[PDB]
């Protein structure tokens, strides 16, 4: 009789046998965690045939749900329908059937571990969270703008809850969270990214995913659920089409990151690479999260402190640790391409063409690929770390310069154009950060460009990099501070600066700023 | 000679003044002090154990937190309706100044502000604290103005009622606590 | 195959507050102090 | 031409969505065990006024400072929470005794009459969840089977 092929007398039947439960669930003496009352229900279950087939069990979990959302889009009309209804009362109603739902969805997957399963009983978890995420998919489809995200709120978070309370088999329960989260990601269903930014970001949730999980095997998937965050937010942070929903998500995106930063600084700084070419080079201040954490257990000395000499630190000649192989966004035959370029040094015909590599003119508005502007950066100045390494020297401001590294930065400067170059700095950029041997390395790459630089354009580019990026409020990267520092330092600075802050007495102010935001 | 583009300085000066007329709460090119977030960045323990949701400005408080409670304190499923209703009037003074602290940004707070206030506490504006005469203690010097005697003052700090003997004016005294009627409100969708 | 729903089915097979407060009237002398 | 016609009708969308959303926002209630008594009231209060509780009142030490009824109060209006079992925890640090069958909590007044291996009797202070107060009892029979 349902949408579905639904056998005739089943929804009836079903919503009959939930309604009974939701009565059991909040009867008295009905067992600590409602043994007495589920035993005695399953049996109810048996005799009504639903146990007969799995196709049947599946079917009256999806009509259990769907009766809970009308059960909740009822509650809501009634608190709508008459402003003089309690809304306490209403959430209440909800409450009420959703939390008994989830005490049955609970038991039967406790008690489907036949002489202790663990196949069985996560299959059927599985069942359960991809039958719930059909009925939501399916509502919020066809709701549209009076979606409702509370039911599967409620389920969604009372299960991880019910199901934390089989170290191994508390593992794939939250793999079978996460892939459920992952499913339902804001680009997927946009009206529950409140819903999910909850459940992503709950205090049981991060700790079960972050700091008690074994070998840090929940840390890639985690890391995976941010980037679903960031890969969604990006075209309107991108756009600066920020509306007050927007902002209320961004700044949740905020509180996140900076209870992230606090507690897991390891896992931010092991994924920045990953989370950078997501979140787009505008938003400054959410980078720099990322680009701040450093690990922890570690002296920083204060960039400001006079006469600080940086090649002193024993840590800047040990390499950061890379949990995204970026490698990867390079095509096969470029890679192949490069790395002829990096040690033969030929042919010239690659510095030419790189910068037509690296245009993505095809996709529209965008004209270059972010992604592999970040990719060749880190990569051209890693092979460069190791080149100097094996040379028998370190990273330092002379045995960077005049390699066939350098010559592909050196072009890439000169040959891009104002948005080539704006993103190639910011590649850069994002690698100041603690002390590190690529740090260090692309401080002195970015520093030595200035320098070089034959034109003013060039100079101003990395002057507003660097400048964005202190101007804002904290964090600040370690790195970025060096660096500009160092910058404010040289005298190709000092003549560019004067030449500048006359034509523009306001920029003037900008750097009076950074004295202040950061010392 | 400079960069005319939106790619040099001349861009990023552009995004700052742009901020001003921008009603925004989010201004990506000058950022948020992050410390006004509500989260404790010094705090030296881990924030995800009372991290309350993205929205929150305040972490878990322990009526919050949910425990794995001997089964014997579960006794509301058989006390539900012998069990005496929540009367403000009924309780004592430090019951309710528990209500006060813990209940903060609820009803329950103001609640126990309006029974503190039927107890002739009177809540200081500027110092933040609870303030009530002591017994028979009339100020040594009055006027219409402010008044200057012996006062029992709640130290939440050290949770007593405190003697501090010193001057208070009558309009830095919070008048009787107001009930906000607002329906269906969600400090969530401010933010 | 079936394999959850017999896990469930062969599971199948398996297996006052008033008068307390009565009872403590006469357990004992009550008073104010 | 128009700035957010750059987002693709899928972005749009998206949006849309999202700004549904927004009107009915999840709230604290949503995702949290259903307080039966207490349940969560957001309100708008003024700034003047304590917006965080006092640093540290989560621990076992500073319920040790409230009141017994304020303890008593928190163990039967905020059942199955951290703050119940930090109540308890005090209680019988205060030498506060629950009786499972009853469900009160007691404590001696004077030293038991009568000790046996099975149970206890003398008289004893308790509280009463219904007249919301302390009550004396003499000659009280506290049979060790409900106590733990």
């Amino acid at each position: 009789a349902s949408e579905y092929d639904d056998p005739p007398g089943l929804r009836e039947k079903a919503e009959y046998l939930l309604r009974e439960w939701v009565n059991l669930y909040h009867s008295a003496a009905a067992g600590r965690d409602s043994t007495k009352a589920f035993s005695a229900f399953v049996g109810q279950m048996h005799q009504q045939g639903i146990l007969k087939t799995d196709d049947l069990i599946t079917r009256f979990f999806r009509l259990c749900t769907e009766m809970c959302v009308e059960i909740s889009y009822r509650a809501q009309a009634e608190q709508q329908h008459n402003p003089a209804a309690n809304p306490t009362m209403i959430r209440a109603k909800c409450y009420h059937n959703l939390d008994a739902f989830v005490r049955l969805i609970a038991l039967l997957v406790k008690h489907s571990g036949e002489a202790t399963n663990t196949v069985t009983k996560i299959n059927l978890l599985n069942k359960v969270l991809g039958i719930v995420v059909g009925v939501l998919l399916q509502d919020h489809d066809v709701r549209q703008s009076e979606f409702q995200q509370l039911p599967y709120h409620r389920i969604f978070i009372m299960l991880l809850l019910e199901l934390n309370a089989l170290e191994t088999i508390n593992f794939q329960t939250l793999t079978a969270f996460c892939n459920t989260f992952h499913i339902l990601r804001p680009t997927k269903a946009p009206g529950f990214v409140y819903a999910w930014l909850e459940l992503i970001s709950h205090r049981i949730f991060i700790a079960r995913m972050l700091a008690h999980t074994p070998q840090q095997k929940g840390w890639p998937m985690y890391a995976q659920l941010l980037i679903d965050l960031f890969k969604y937010l990006a075209p309107f942070l991108r756009n600066v089409e920020l509306t007050k929903p927007m902002q209320i998500l961004y700044k949740g995106t905020l509180r996140v990151l900076l209870v992230l930063l606090h507690d897991f600084p390891e896992f931010l700084c092991d994924y920045h690479y990953g989370f950078c070419d997501v979140i787009p080079p505008n938003c400054i201040q959410l980078r720099n999260l990322i680009l701040s954490a450093f690990p922890r257990n570690m002296r920083l000395p204060d960039p400001f402190t006079p006469n600080l000499k940086v090649d002193m630190l024993s840590e800047i000649n040990i390499a950061p640790r890379i949990l995204t192989n970026f490698t990867g966004v390079m095509p096969p035959q470029f890679k192949k391409d490069l790395d002829s370029y990096l040690k033969t040094r030929s042919p010239v015909t690659f510095l030419s063409d790189l910068r037509s590599n690296l245009q993505v003119s095809n996709e529209p508005g965008n004209r270059y690929n972010l992604q592999l502007i970040n990719a060749l950066v880190l990569y051209v100045g890693t092979q460069a770390i190791a080149h100097i390494h094996n040379k028998g020297s370190t990273p330092s401001m002379s045995t960077i310069t005049h390699s066939a590294h350098m010559d592909i930065f050196q072009n890439l400067a000169v040959d891009l154009d104002t948005e080539g170059r704006y993103l190639f700095l910011n590649a850069i950029a994002n690698q100041l950060r603690y002390p590190n041997s690529h740090t260090h390395y692309f401080s002195c790459t970015m520093l030595y460009l200035f320098a070089e630089a034959n034109t003013e354009a060039i100079q101003e580019q990395i002057t507003r990099v660097l400048l964005e990026r202190l101007i804002v409020n904290r964090p600040h990267p370690w790195g970025l501070l060096i660096t500009f520092i160092e910058l404010i330092k040289n005298p190709a600075f000092k003549f560019w600066n004067h030449e500048f802050v006359e034509e523009e007495p306001e920029i003037e102010k900008l750097f009076q700023s950074v004295a202040q935001c950061c010392m | 000679e400079m960069v005319t583009d939106q790619f040099g300085m001349i861009g990023l000066l552009t995004f700052i003044r742009a901020a001003e007329t921008d009603p925004g709460m989010v201004h990506l090119a000058l950022g948020s002090d992050l410390t006004t977030l509500g989260l404790n960045l010094n705090s030296p323990e881990n924030l995800y154990p009372k991290f309350a949701s993205p929205w929150a400005s305040s972490p878990c408080r322990p009526q919050d937190i949910d425990f794995h409670v001997p089964s014997e304190y579960l006794t509301n499923i058989h006390i539900r309706d012998k069990l005496a209703a929540i009367k403000l009037g009924r309780y004592g003074e430090d019951l309710l100044f528990y209500l006060y602290y813990m209940n903060g940004g609820d009803v329950l707070q103001l609640l126990a502000a309006v029974e503190l206030f039927n107890r002739d506490w009177r809540y200081h504006k500027e110092e933040r604290v609870w303030i009530t005469r002591a017994p028979g203690m009339e100020p040594t010097m009055k006027t219409n103005t402010y008044e200057r005697g012996t006062y029992y003052f709640f130290d939440c700090l050290n949770w007593r009622k405190v003697a501090k003997e010193f001057h208070l004016e009558y309009d830095k005294l919070e008048e009787r606590p107001h009930l906000p009627s607002t329906f269906n409100y969600n400090p969530a969708q401010q933010a | 195959t079936d394999e959850i729903a017999r896990s469930l089915k062969i599971f199948a097979q398996v297996t006052s507050m008033q008068d307390v407060m009565q009872e403590f009237a006469t357990n004992g002398y009550a008073s104010d102090d | 031409g128009p700035h957010m016609l750059e987002l693709t009708k899928e972005q749009l969308y998206q949006q849309a969505m999202e700004e549904a959303a927004w009107h009915h926002m999840p709230h604290p209630s949503d995702s949290e065990r259903i307080r039966q008594y207490l349940p969560r009231n957001p309100c708008p209060t003024p700034p003047y006024h304590h917006q965080m509780p006092p640093p540290h009142s989560d621990t076992v030490e500073f319920y040790q400072r409230l009141s017994t009824e304020t303890l008593f109060f928190i163990f039967y209006y905020l059942e199955g929470t951290k703050a119940q079992y930090l109540a308890a925890k005090a209680l019988k640090k205060q030498s506060w005794r629950f009786h499972t069958k009853y469900m009160m909590w007691f404590q001696r007044h004077e030293e038991p009459k009568t000790i046996t291996d099975e149970f206890e009797q003398g008289t004893y202070i308790y509280f009463d969840y219904e007249k919301w107060g302390q009550r004396k009892k003499e000659g009280f029979t506290f049979e060790y089977r409900y106590l733990e």
